[PDB]
Protein backbone atom coordinates (compact mmCIF):
# COMPACT_ATOMS: atom_id res chain seq x y z
CA UNK A 1 0.00 0.00 0.00
CA UNK A 2 1.39 3.53 0.92
CA UNK A 3 5.01 3.97 1.98
CA UNK A 4 5.66 5.81 5.05
CA UNK A 5 8.41 5.77 8.25
CA UNK A 6 7.85 1.71 9.24
CA UNK A 7 8.95 0.25 5.30
CA UNK A 8 11.63 3.59 4.57
CA UNK A 9 14.21 1.15 4.02
CA UNK A 10 12.77 -1.38 1.03
CA UNK A 11 13.47 1.95 -0.87
CA UNK A 12 17.15 0.64 -1.42
CA UNK A 13 16.59 -2.71 -1.29
CA UNK A 14 16.94 -4.18 -5.29
CA UNK A 15 13.58 -4.74 -6.22
CA UNK A 16 13.72 -1.55 -9.14
CA UNK A 17 11.37 1.34 -8.26
CA UNK A 18 10.80 5.22 -9.26
CA UNK A 19 9.94 8.17 -7.17
CA UNK A 20 7.77 10.43 -9.34
CA UNK A 21 6.70 14.21 -8.66
CA UNK A 22 4.89 16.32 -10.55
CA UNK A 23 4.72 19.59 -8.60
CA UNK A 24 6.67 21.36 -11.08
CA UNK A 25 4.95 20.19 -14.22
CA UNK A 26 2.54 22.81 -14.24
CA UNK A 27 4.20 26.50 -13.60
CA UNK A 28 2.75 29.32 -13.86
CA UNK A 29 3.78 33.33 -13.19
CA UNK A 30 0.87 35.34 -12.35
CA UNK A 31 0.14 38.80 -13.50
CA UNK A 32 -1.99 41.27 -13.91
CA UNK A 33 -3.71 42.60 -17.17
CA UNK A 34 -3.96 46.17 -19.38
CA UNK A 35 -7.80 46.00 -17.97
CA UNK A 36 -6.40 44.94 -14.00
CA UNK A 37 -7.85 41.41 -14.28
CA UNK A 38 -5.12 38.23 -13.62
CA UNK A 39 -3.84 35.72 -15.81
CA UNK A 40 -1.50 33.43 -16.06
CA UNK A 41 1.97 32.64 -18.15
CA UNK A 42 3.02 28.97 -18.25
CA UNK A 43 7.05 28.76 -17.99
CA UNK A 44 8.73 25.48 -18.60
CA UNK A 45 7.96 22.14 -16.26
CA UNK A 46 9.79 19.50 -15.58
CA UNK A 47 8.87 15.90 -14.16
CA UNK A 48 10.68 14.44 -11.49
CA UNK A 49 11.78 10.98 -11.80
CA UNK A 50 14.05 9.12 -9.32
CA UNK A 51 15.47 5.85 -9.02
CA UNK A 52 16.44 6.23 -4.96
CA UNK A 53 18.78 3.67 -5.14
CA UNK A 54 20.94 4.46 -7.78
CA UNK A 55 20.41 8.59 -8.29
CA UNK A 56 19.19 8.35 -11.80
CA UNK A 57 16.67 11.02 -12.53
CA UNK A 58 15.31 10.80 -15.81
CA UNK A 59 14.18 14.63 -16.11
CA UNK A 60 11.23 15.62 -18.37
CA UNK A 61 10.89 18.98 -19.15
CA UNK A 62 7.25 19.88 -20.37
CA UNK A 63 7.51 22.37 -22.80
CA UNK A 64 4.72 25.27 -22.50
CA UNK A 65 3.75 24.23 -25.64
CA UNK A 66 2.23 21.52 -24.66
CA UNK A 67 -0.28 23.53 -22.85
CA UNK A 68 -1.39 25.66 -25.68
CA UNK A 69 -5.04 25.36 -26.50
CA UNK A 70 -5.76 22.79 -23.62
CA UNK A 71 -7.95 23.70 -20.67
CA UNK A 72 -8.48 22.59 -16.98
CA UNK A 73 -4.52 22.48 -17.13
CA UNK A 74 -3.95 21.69 -13.15
CA UNK A 75 -5.92 18.20 -13.92
CA UNK A 76 -4.34 18.06 -17.53
CA UNK A 77 -0.80 18.08 -15.52
CA UNK A 78 -1.62 15.02 -13.61
CA UNK A 79 -2.33 13.10 -16.97
CA UNK A 80 0.50 14.91 -18.80
CA UNK A 81 2.75 13.32 -16.43
CA UNK A 82 0.78 10.15 -16.62
CA UNK A 83 1.67 9.57 -20.00
CA UNK A 84 5.36 10.18 -19.76
CA UNK A 85 6.08 8.21 -17.14
CA UNK A 86 4.00 5.48 -18.92
CA UNK A 87 6.31 6.23 -22.28
CA UNK A 88 9.25 6.31 -20.30
CA UNK A 89 8.75 2.68 -18.70
CA UNK A 90 7.08 1.18 -22.28
CA UNK A 91 11.12 2.43 -23.71
CA UNK A 92 12.72 0.75 -21.21
CA UNK A 93 13.90 -2.75 -21.62
CA UNK A 94 11.39 -5.55 -19.40
CA UNK A 95 14.85 -6.52 -16.90
CA UNK A 96 14.74 -2.53 -16.69
CA UNK A 97 11.41 -1.54 -16.09
CA UNK A 98 10.50 -0.45 -12.23
CA UNK A 99 8.58 -3.09 -10.40
CA UNK A 100 6.75 -0.07 -8.15
CA UNK A 101 5.95 3.24 -8.77
CA UNK A 102 5.95 5.84 -6.07
CA UNK A 103 3.85 9.00 -6.64
CA UNK A 104 4.58 11.85 -4.19
CA UNK A 105 1.32 12.80 -4.21
CA UNK A 106 -2.17 10.81 -4.30
CA UNK A 107 -3.62 12.62 -7.26
CA UNK A 108 -1.48 11.09 -9.64
CA UNK A 109 -2.69 7.34 -8.80
CA UNK A 110 -5.95 7.82 -11.23
CA UNK A 111 -3.94 9.02 -13.62
CA UNK A 112 -0.98 6.79 -13.45
CA UNK A 113 -2.90 3.60 -12.77
CA UNK A 114 -4.85 4.14 -15.91
CA UNK A 115 -2.20 4.72 -18.22
CA UNK A 116 -0.54 1.49 -16.98
CA UNK A 117 -2.90 -0.38 -17.35
CA UNK A 118 -0.33 -2.67 -20.09
CA UNK A 119 1.71 -3.36 -16.93
CA UNK A 120 -0.52 -4.67 -14.73
CA UNK A 121 2.90 -6.43 -12.61
CA UNK A 122 4.00 -2.41 -11.72
CA UNK A 123 2.04 -1.24 -8.17
CA UNK A 124 1.45 2.33 -8.56
CA UNK A 125 1.70 3.45 -4.91
CA UNK A 126 0.88 6.41 -2.46
CA UNK A 127 3.18 8.10 0.20
CA UNK A 128 2.89 9.38 3.44
CA UNK A 129 6.15 11.08 3.90
CA UNK A 130 6.43 14.62 2.91
CA UNK A 131 9.51 14.46 0.17
CA UNK A 132 11.46 17.38 -0.52
CA UNK A 133 11.25 16.97 -4.17
CA UNK A 134 9.46 20.31 -4.91
CA UNK A 135 12.90 22.10 -4.10
CA UNK A 136 14.26 19.96 -7.21
CA UNK A 137 14.20 23.85 -9.34
CA UNK A 138 16.41 24.59 -6.79
CA UNK A 139 18.95 23.19 -7.94
CA UNK A 140 20.55 25.36 -10.52
CA UNK A 141 21.95 23.04 -13.12
CA UNK A 142 18.40 21.61 -13.28
CA UNK A 143 16.53 24.78 -13.19
CA UNK A 144 18.77 26.24 -16.26
CA UNK A 145 18.22 23.37 -18.87
CA UNK A 146 14.23 23.52 -17.56
CA UNK A 147 14.70 27.12 -18.51
CA UNK A 148 16.18 26.63 -21.85
CA UNK A 149 14.18 24.11 -23.53
CA UNK A 150 12.28 24.79 -26.82
CA UNK A 151 11.61 22.21 -27.11
CA UNK A 152 9.90 18.76 -25.11
CA UNK A 153 13.13 16.81 -23.77
CA UNK A 154 14.25 14.26 -21.52
CA UNK A 155 17.67 14.83 -19.65
CA UNK A 156 19.13 12.11 -17.48
CA UNK A 157 21.27 13.01 -14.19
CA UNK A 158 22.67 11.43 -11.50
CA UNK A 159 21.25 13.32 -8.43
CA UNK A 160 24.03 11.50 -6.27
CA UNK A 161 26.49 12.97 -8.17
CA UNK A 162 29.31 10.31 -7.17
CA UNK A 163 28.63 9.87 -3.81
CA UNK A 164 27.74 6.42 -3.89
CA UNK A 165 31.36 5.67 -4.15
CA UNK A 166 31.37 5.87 -0.79
CA UNK A 167 28.28 6.07 0.70
CA UNK A 168 25.63 3.71 0.66
CA UNK A 169 21.95 4.09 -1.06
CA UNK A 170 20.25 5.21 2.34
CA UNK A 171 23.15 8.03 3.15
CA UNK A 172 22.88 9.35 -0.06
CA UNK A 173 19.21 9.64 -0.18
CA UNK A 174 19.24 10.77 3.63
CA UNK A 175 21.84 13.69 2.42
CA UNK A 176 19.72 14.66 -0.65
CA UNK A 177 16.38 14.62 1.14
CA UNK A 178 18.26 17.25 3.76
CA UNK A 179 20.26 19.49 1.02
CA UNK A 180 16.04 19.58 -0.47
CA UNK A 181 14.54 20.45 2.60
CA UNK A 182 16.87 22.95 3.14
CA UNK A 183 16.41 24.34 -0.12
CA UNK A 184 12.69 24.38 0.81
CA UNK A 185 12.23 25.93 3.71
CA UNK A 186 15.40 29.15 2.59
CA UNK A 187 16.37 29.01 -0.53
CA UNK A 188 18.56 31.62 0.11
CA UNK A 189 20.38 30.33 3.25
CA UNK A 190 20.64 26.68 1.46
CA UNK A 191 22.32 28.24 -1.40
CA UNK A 192 24.83 30.70 0.85
CA UNK A 193 25.72 27.29 2.46
CA UNK A 194 26.92 25.35 -0.32
CA UNK A 195 28.53 27.68 -2.31
CA UNK A 196 30.21 30.15 0.42
CA UNK A 197 33.78 28.28 -0.20
CA UNK A 198 35.12 29.34 -3.81
CA UNK A 199 37.55 26.70 -3.01
CA UNK A 200 34.88 24.36 -3.65
CA UNK A 201 33.63 24.02 -7.04
CA UNK A 202 30.51 21.48 -8.49
CA UNK A 203 32.33 19.28 -10.90
CA UNK A 204 30.75 19.94 -15.26
CA UNK A 205 29.16 16.45 -14.96
CA UNK A 206 27.81 16.78 -11.19
CA UNK A 207 24.97 18.82 -9.81
CA UNK A 208 26.68 20.04 -6.24
CA UNK A 209 30.26 20.92 -5.31
CA UNK A 210 32.76 18.16 -4.49
CA UNK A 211 32.84 18.50 -0.64
CA UNK A 212 35.36 15.83 0.88
CA UNK A 213 33.74 13.49 3.43
CA UNK A 214 34.89 15.67 6.77
CA UNK A 215 33.37 18.72 4.46
CA UNK A 216 29.84 17.09 4.16
CA UNK A 217 28.95 16.61 7.69
CA UNK A 218 30.07 20.49 8.24
CA UNK A 219 27.42 21.02 5.43
CA UNK A 220 24.58 18.63 6.84
CA UNK A 221 25.61 20.05 10.04
CA UNK A 222 24.58 23.82 8.71
CA UNK A 223 21.50 22.70 6.52
CA UNK A 224 20.14 20.79 10.04
CA UNK A 225 20.48 24.10 11.99
CA UNK A 226 18.97 26.34 8.89
CA UNK A 227 16.10 23.90 9.51
CA UNK A 228 15.82 23.91 12.97
CA UNK A 229 16.59 27.79 12.75
CA UNK A 230 13.43 28.47 10.27
CA UNK A 231 11.31 26.14 12.10
CA UNK A 232 11.75 28.88 14.93
CA UNK A 233 11.70 31.89 12.83
CA UNK A 234 8.61 30.66 11.56
CA UNK A 235 6.94 29.51 14.97
CA UNK A 236 9.20 32.23 16.85
CA UNK A 237 10.44 28.75 19.16
CA UNK B 1 -54.66 -14.30 -12.60
CA UNK B 2 -51.90 -16.99 -11.38
CA UNK B 3 -51.54 -18.52 -8.32
CA UNK B 4 -48.18 -20.13 -6.67
CA UNK B 5 -49.51 -22.64 -4.30
CA UNK B 6 -47.56 -24.22 -1.02
CA UNK B 7 -47.79 -27.96 0.15
CA UNK B 8 -47.55 -26.61 3.75
CA UNK B 9 -46.01 -24.42 6.08
CA UNK B 10 -43.83 -26.10 8.71
CA UNK B 11 -41.60 -23.68 9.70
CA UNK B 12 -42.43 -20.17 10.78
CA UNK B 13 -41.02 -18.02 7.86
CA UNK B 14 -41.48 -14.55 7.08
CA UNK B 15 -42.51 -14.38 2.96
CA UNK B 16 -42.26 -11.82 0.75
CA UNK B 17 -44.38 -11.62 -3.17
CA UNK B 18 -42.65 -9.05 -4.59
CA UNK B 19 -43.03 -6.03 -2.03
CA UNK B 20 -45.34 -7.13 0.03
CA UNK B 21 -44.05 -9.65 3.02
CA UNK B 22 -46.33 -11.02 5.76
CA UNK B 23 -45.95 -13.56 8.54
CA UNK B 24 -46.74 -17.64 8.54
CA UNK B 25 -46.68 -19.36 11.95
CA UNK B 26 -45.16 -22.92 12.53
CA UNK B 27 -47.98 -25.45 10.59
CA UNK B 28 -50.16 -22.47 10.28
CA UNK B 29 -52.91 -23.37 7.38
CA UNK B 30 -51.38 -21.73 4.57
CA UNK B 31 -51.02 -22.87 1.12
CA UNK B 32 -49.93 -19.83 -1.03
CA UNK B 33 -50.52 -16.90 -3.13
CA UNK B 34 -53.23 -16.15 -5.58
CA UNK B 35 -54.30 -12.97 -7.27
CA UNK B 36 -50.41 -13.05 -9.48
CA UNK B 37 -50.65 -10.25 -11.55
CA UNK B 38 -49.99 -11.99 -15.01
CA UNK B 39 -47.75 -9.93 -17.47
CA UNK B 40 -44.42 -9.20 -15.05
CA UNK B 41 -41.76 -11.65 -13.25
CA UNK B 42 -41.97 -11.69 -9.71
CA UNK B 43 -39.84 -12.65 -6.54
CA UNK B 44 -41.05 -15.14 -4.04
CA UNK B 45 -38.43 -14.82 -0.93
CA UNK B 46 -38.30 -16.07 2.26
CA UNK B 47 -36.62 -15.00 5.59
CA UNK B 48 -37.19 -18.04 8.48
CA UNK B 49 -38.48 -16.93 12.36
CA UNK B 50 -35.72 -18.82 13.98
CA UNK B 51 -32.87 -17.44 11.65
CA UNK B 52 -32.88 -14.15 10.05
CA UNK B 53 -29.24 -14.97 8.03
CA UNK B 54 -30.20 -16.09 4.58
CA UNK B 55 -33.37 -14.23 3.03
CA UNK B 56 -33.39 -16.57 -0.05
CA UNK B 57 -35.77 -16.34 -2.83
CA UNK B 58 -37.06 -17.73 -6.59
CA UNK B 59 -37.68 -14.76 -9.46
CA UNK B 60 -40.67 -16.90 -11.81
CA UNK B 61 -42.94 -15.44 -14.63
CA UNK B 62 -46.42 -17.51 -14.04
CA UNK B 63 -46.51 -17.62 -18.03
CA UNK B 64 -43.78 -20.00 -18.49
CA UNK B 65 -45.14 -22.62 -15.92
CA UNK B 66 -47.15 -24.01 -12.64
CA UNK B 67 -44.77 -23.42 -10.14
CA UNK B 68 -45.47 -24.61 -6.28
CA UNK B 69 -43.44 -24.45 -3.56
CA UNK B 70 -42.54 -27.58 -0.78
CA UNK B 71 -40.55 -26.65 2.11
CA UNK B 72 -37.60 -29.53 2.16
CA UNK B 73 -36.99 -30.98 5.81
CA UNK B 74 -33.57 -31.62 4.15
CA UNK B 75 -32.31 -28.98 2.98
CA UNK B 76 -34.05 -27.12 5.54
CA UNK B 77 -35.78 -24.52 3.02
CA UNK B 78 -38.92 -23.84 1.10
CA UNK B 79 -38.18 -25.09 -2.91
CA UNK B 80 -39.92 -23.38 -5.52
CA UNK B 81 -40.60 -27.01 -7.95
CA UNK B 82 -42.04 -27.23 -10.99
CA UNK B 83 -45.90 -29.30 -11.67
CA UNK B 84 -46.14 -30.44 -15.71
CA UNK B 85 -49.08 -32.10 -14.86
CA UNK B 86 -51.75 -29.15 -15.32
CA UNK B 87 -54.95 -30.93 -14.01
CA UNK B 88 -53.35 -31.93 -11.03
CA UNK B 89 -52.13 -28.62 -10.42
CA UNK B 90 -55.56 -26.63 -11.44
CA UNK B 91 -57.15 -29.70 -9.35
CA UNK B 92 -54.61 -28.85 -6.56
CA UNK B 93 -55.12 -25.29 -6.52
CA UNK B 94 -58.83 -25.20 -6.74
CA UNK B 95 -59.56 -27.32 -3.56
CA UNK B 96 -57.39 -24.93 -1.49
CA UNK B 97 -58.62 -22.17 -3.44
CA UNK B 98 -62.35 -23.00 -2.31
CA UNK B 99 -61.19 -23.53 1.18
CA UNK B 100 -59.64 -19.89 1.15
CA UNK B 101 -55.87 -21.03 2.54
CA UNK B 102 -54.10 -18.40 0.40
CA UNK B 103 -53.44 -14.99 0.72
CA UNK B 104 -54.52 -12.49 -2.27
CA UNK B 105 -51.78 -10.57 -4.08
CA UNK B 106 -52.66 -7.48 -2.62
CA UNK B 107 -52.42 -5.20 -5.96
CA UNK B 108 -53.39 -1.56 -5.45
CA UNK B 109 -55.86 -0.53 -9.02
CA UNK B 110 -53.41 3.04 -8.20
CA UNK B 111 -49.92 1.37 -7.98
CA UNK B 112 -47.96 0.83 -10.60
CA UNK B 113 -44.62 0.47 -8.31
CA UNK B 114 -44.10 -3.05 -9.04
CA UNK B 115 -44.06 -2.58 -12.92
CA UNK B 116 -42.26 0.94 -12.39
CA UNK B 117 -39.52 -0.97 -10.74
CA UNK B 118 -39.33 -3.82 -13.21
CA UNK B 119 -40.22 -2.62 -16.57
CA UNK B 120 -37.35 -4.05 -18.99
CA UNK B 121 -36.67 -7.47 -16.48
CA UNK B 122 -37.37 -10.12 -18.73
CA UNK B 123 -37.03 -13.78 -17.23
CA UNK B 124 -34.97 -15.04 -20.07
CA UNK B 125 -32.72 -12.44 -19.20
CA UNK B 126 -32.31 -13.36 -15.56
CA UNK B 127 -31.75 -17.21 -16.23
CA UNK B 128 -28.52 -15.98 -18.10
CA UNK B 129 -27.36 -14.00 -14.76
CA UNK B 130 -28.64 -16.90 -12.16
CA UNK B 131 -27.50 -20.30 -14.32
CA UNK B 132 -29.47 -22.71 -13.63
CA UNK B 133 -30.71 -24.26 -17.16
CA UNK B 134 -33.28 -27.01 -15.66
CA UNK B 135 -35.32 -25.26 -13.97
CA UNK B 136 -37.67 -22.18 -15.47
CA UNK B 137 -37.58 -20.16 -12.21
CA UNK B 138 -34.00 -18.37 -10.51
CA UNK B 139 -32.81 -19.06 -7.09
CA UNK B 140 -31.43 -16.14 -5.30
CA UNK B 141 -30.21 -15.20 -1.68
CA UNK B 142 -28.23 -12.63 0.78
CA UNK B 143 -24.63 -14.54 0.66
CA UNK B 144 -24.05 -15.83 -3.60
CA UNK B 145 -21.18 -13.37 -4.76
CA UNK B 146 -20.88 -12.43 -7.89
CA UNK B 147 -18.93 -12.92 -10.70
CA UNK B 148 -16.44 -10.09 -10.71
CA UNK B 149 -16.57 -10.42 -6.81
CA UNK B 150 -15.14 -14.08 -7.53
CA UNK B 151 -12.18 -12.55 -9.17
CA UNK B 152 -10.73 -10.15 -6.46
CA UNK B 153 -15.53 -19.16 -4.83
CA UNK B 154 -18.42 -21.92 -6.15
CA UNK B 155 -18.92 -20.68 -10.31
CA UNK B 156 -22.47 -22.62 -10.33
CA UNK B 157 -23.95 -20.70 -7.62
CA UNK B 158 -22.63 -17.10 -8.73
CA UNK B 159 -24.47 -14.21 -9.75
CA UNK B 160 -23.15 -13.44 -13.63
CA UNK B 161 -23.17 -9.98 -13.75
CA UNK B 162 -22.05 -7.93 -16.85
CA UNK B 163 -18.65 -7.22 -15.33
CA UNK B 164 -18.47 -3.02 -15.45
CA UNK B 165 -14.71 -1.60 -14.09
CA UNK B 166 -13.82 1.76 -14.79
CA UNK B 167 -10.25 0.71 -14.45
CA UNK B 168 -10.17 -1.97 -17.00
CA UNK B 169 -8.74 -1.61 -20.44
CA UNK B 170 -11.99 -2.62 -21.80
CA UNK B 171 -12.97 0.67 -20.29
CA UNK B 172 -10.17 2.91 -21.56
CA UNK B 173 -9.34 2.75 -25.22
CA UNK B 174 -5.13 3.44 -25.74
CA UNK B 175 -4.60 7.01 -26.47
CA UNK B 176 -7.84 8.31 -24.98
CA UNK B 177 -6.81 7.77 -20.90
CA UNK B 178 -7.48 10.84 -19.84
CA UNK B 179 -10.92 11.34 -22.26
CA UNK B 180 -12.09 7.95 -21.33
CA UNK B 181 -11.51 8.13 -17.89
CA UNK B 182 -13.07 11.44 -17.19
CA UNK B 183 -15.33 11.09 -20.04
CA UNK B 184 -17.04 7.47 -19.76
CA UNK B 185 -19.50 7.89 -23.02
CA UNK B 186 -17.47 5.57 -25.14
CA UNK B 187 -17.17 2.73 -22.50
CA UNK B 188 -20.89 3.52 -22.29
CA UNK B 189 -22.60 3.51 -25.39
CA UNK B 190 -19.62 1.32 -27.16
CA UNK B 191 -18.90 -1.17 -25.14
CA UNK B 192 -21.58 -2.16 -23.30
CA UNK B 193 -24.69 -0.80 -25.14
CA UNK B 194 -24.05 -1.49 -28.78
CA UNK B 195 -21.66 -4.69 -27.93
CA UNK B 196 -23.41 -6.55 -25.00
CA UNK B 197 -26.94 -5.42 -24.02
CA UNK B 198 -27.63 -4.16 -27.85
CA UNK B 199 -30.12 -1.82 -26.16
CA UNK B 200 -30.36 -0.08 -23.68
CA UNK B 201 -33.89 -1.87 -22.53
CA UNK B 202 -31.18 -4.30 -21.57
CA UNK B 203 -29.15 -2.01 -19.66
CA UNK B 204 -31.83 -1.21 -17.35
CA UNK B 205 -33.17 -4.75 -17.26
CA UNK B 206 -29.64 -5.87 -15.47
CA UNK B 207 -29.81 -2.70 -13.49
CA UNK B 208 -33.32 -2.91 -12.07
CA UNK B 209 -32.46 -6.81 -11.19
CA UNK B 210 -29.53 -5.68 -9.10
CA UNK B 211 -31.20 -2.98 -6.92
CA UNK B 212 -34.27 -5.89 -6.56
CA UNK B 213 -31.71 -8.31 -5.58
CA UNK B 214 -29.68 -5.92 -3.22
CA UNK B 215 -33.18 -4.97 -1.15
CA UNK B 216 -34.99 -7.95 -0.90
CA UNK B 217 -31.98 -9.99 0.17
CA UNK B 218 -29.56 -8.01 1.43
CA UNK B 219 -26.81 -9.35 -1.19
CA UNK B 220 -24.16 -6.96 -1.24
CA UNK B 221 -22.33 -7.42 -5.30
CA UNK B 222 -26.17 -6.43 -6.42
CA UNK B 223 -26.03 -3.70 -4.50
CA UNK B 224 -22.52 -3.05 -5.91
CA UNK B 225 -23.33 -3.73 -9.85
CA UNK B 226 -26.41 -1.50 -9.20
CA UNK B 227 -24.58 1.56 -8.03
CA UNK B 228 -21.60 0.72 -11.02
CA UNK B 229 -24.50 0.94 -13.89
CA UNK B 230 -25.94 4.30 -12.39
CA UNK B 231 -22.12 5.47 -12.21
CA UNK B 232 -21.34 4.25 -15.72
CA UNK B 233 -23.96 6.80 -16.94
CA UNK B 234 -23.85 9.56 -14.68
CA UNK B 235 -20.02 9.94 -15.48
CA UNK B 236 -20.66 9.55 -19.10
CA UNK B 237 -21.27 13.35 -20.87
CA UNK B 238 -23.41 11.86 -24.20
CA UNK B 239 -26.59 9.96 -23.22
CA UNK B 240 -29.63 9.75 -25.22
CA UNK B 241 -32.02 12.06 -23.62
CA UNK B 242 -34.74 8.79 -23.77
CA UNK B 243 -32.36 6.87 -21.47
CA UNK B 244 -31.34 10.02 -19.02
CA UNK B 245 -35.65 10.86 -18.55
CA UNK B 246 -35.90 6.96 -18.07
CA UNK B 247 -33.19 6.66 -15.85
CA UNK B 248 -34.61 9.36 -13.44
CA UNK B 249 -38.00 7.15 -13.25
CA UNK B 250 -36.27 4.16 -12.71
CA UNK B 251 -34.31 5.40 -10.10
CA UNK B 252 -36.93 7.64 -8.51
CA UNK B 253 -39.03 4.78 -7.57
CA UNK B 254 -35.99 2.41 -6.14
CA UNK B 255 -35.35 5.10 -3.96
CA UNK B 256 -39.38 5.74 -3.16
CA UNK B 257 -39.79 2.02 -2.91
CA UNK B 258 -36.22 1.19 -0.17
CA UNK B 259 -36.99 0.76 2.89
CA UNK B 260 -36.40 4.05 5.30
CA UNK B 261 -34.00 1.92 7.76
CA UNK B 262 -32.18 0.26 5.27
CA UNK B 263 -31.03 3.49 3.83
CA UNK B 264 -27.67 3.31 6.08
CA UNK B 265 -25.90 -0.12 3.82
CA UNK B 266 -27.85 0.11 0.50
CA UNK B 267 -27.25 3.59 -0.81
CA UNK B 268 -23.14 4.55 -1.27
CA UNK B 269 -22.65 8.47 -0.17
CA UNK B 270 -20.18 8.76 -2.55
CA UNK B 271 -21.85 7.37 -5.86
CA UNK B 272 -24.73 9.49 -5.10
CA UNK B 273 -23.35 12.66 -4.36
CA UNK B 274 -21.33 12.43 -6.98
CA UNK B 275 -23.71 11.90 -9.78
CA UNK B 276 -26.51 14.43 -8.29
CA UNK B 277 -23.82 17.07 -7.84
CA UNK B 278 -20.54 16.49 -9.51
CA UNK B 279 -21.60 14.41 -12.71
CA UNK B 280 -22.48 14.82 -16.02
CA UNK B 281 -25.74 14.30 -15.34
CA UNK B 282 -25.88 16.50 -12.23
CA UNK B 283 -29.06 18.30 -13.89
CA UNK B 284 -30.54 15.28 -15.88
CA UNK B 285 -32.09 13.29 -12.69
CA UNK B 286 -34.77 16.08 -11.11
CA UNK B 287 -37.09 13.63 -10.42
CA UNK B 288 -34.25 11.34 -8.26
CA UNK B 289 -32.73 14.67 -6.55
CA UNK B 290 -35.91 15.81 -5.28
CA UNK B 291 -37.01 12.27 -3.92
CA UNK B 292 -33.51 11.89 -2.61
CA UNK B 293 -33.45 15.29 -0.53
CA UNK B 294 -36.47 14.90 0.95
CA UNK B 295 -36.01 11.38 2.19
CA UNK B 296 -32.29 11.46 2.53
CA UNK B 297 -30.76 14.61 2.90
CA UNK B 298 -28.52 12.98 5.90
CA UNK B 299 -26.53 11.07 2.98
CA UNK B 300 -25.96 14.09 1.22
C1 LIG C 1 -46.14 -36.11 -8.66
O1 LIG C 1 -46.71 -35.09 -7.91
C2 LIG C 1 -45.98 -34.79 -6.78
C3 LIG C 1 -45.56 -33.31 -6.95
N1 LIG C 1 -46.58 -32.26 -6.98
C4 LIG C 1 -47.12 -31.70 -5.95
O2 LIG C 1 -46.83 -32.10 -4.97
C5 LIG C 1 -48.05 -30.60 -6.09
C6 LIG C 1 -48.43 -29.99 -7.39
N2 LIG C 1 -48.93 -28.79 -7.56
C7 LIG C 1 -49.13 -27.99 -6.56
C8 LIG C 1 -48.86 -28.36 -5.32
BR1 LIG C 1 -48.88 -27.26 -3.72
C9 LIG C 1 -48.33 -29.74 -5.00
C1 LIG D 1 -26.28 -10.36 -21.52
O1 LIG D 1 -26.09 -10.88 -20.24
C2 LIG D 1 -27.22 -11.55 -19.78
C3 LIG D 1 -28.20 -10.47 -19.19
N1 LIG D 1 -28.48 -9.44 -20.21
C4 LIG D 1 -29.43 -8.45 -20.19
O2 LIG D 1 -29.53 -7.73 -21.15
C5 LIG D 1 -30.32 -8.30 -19.05
C6 LIG D 1 -31.55 -7.70 -19.27
N2 LIG D 1 -32.49 -7.64 -18.32
C7 LIG D 1 -32.22 -8.17 -17.13
C8 LIG D 1 -31.03 -8.76 -16.83
BR1 LIG D 1 -30.80 -9.57 -15.10
C9 LIG D 1 -30.04 -8.82 -17.77
C1 LIG E 1 -21.60 -2.89 7.49
O1 LIG E 1 -21.81 -3.34 6.18
C2 LIG E 1 -20.67 -3.76 5.50
C3 LIG E 1 -21.16 -4.15 4.10
N1 LIG E 1 -21.76 -2.94 3.58
C4 LIG E 1 -22.92 -2.79 2.89
O2 LIG E 1 -23.23 -1.67 2.63
C5 LIG E 1 -23.77 -3.97 2.49
C6 LIG E 1 -23.49 -5.26 2.90
N2 LIG E 1 -24.20 -6.32 2.55
C7 LIG E 1 -25.21 -6.10 1.77
C8 LIG E 1 -25.58 -4.85 1.30
BR1 LIG E 1 -27.10 -4.79 0.15
C9 LIG E 1 -24.88 -3.76 1.65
Amino acid sequence: GAMNSSNYAELFNNDIKLFVDDTNVYRVTVHKTFEGNVATKAINGCIFTLNPKTGHLFLKIIHTSVWAGQKRLSQLAKWKTAEEVSALVRSLPKEEQPKQIIVTRKAMLDPLEVHMLDFPNIAIRPTELRLPFSAAMSIDKLSDVVMKATEPQMVLFNIYDDWLDRISSYTAFSRLTLLLRALKTNEESAKMILLSDPTITIKSYHLWPSFTDEQWITIESQMRDLILTEYGRKYNV
Amino acid sequence: MNTVPFTSAPIEVTIGIDQYSFNVKENQPFHGIKDIPIGHVHVIHFQHADNSSMRYGYWFDCRMGNFYIQYDPKDGLYKMMEERDGAKFENIVHNFKERQMMVSYPKIDEDDTWYNLTEFVQMDKIRKIVRKDENQFSYVDSSMTTVQENELSDPAHSLNYTVINFKSREAIRPGHEMEDFLDKSYYLNTVMLQGIFKNSSNYFGELQFAFLNAMFFGNYGSSLQWHAMIELICSSATVPKHMLDKLDEILYYQIKTLPEQYSDILLNERVWNICLYSSFQKNSLHNTEKIMENKYPELL
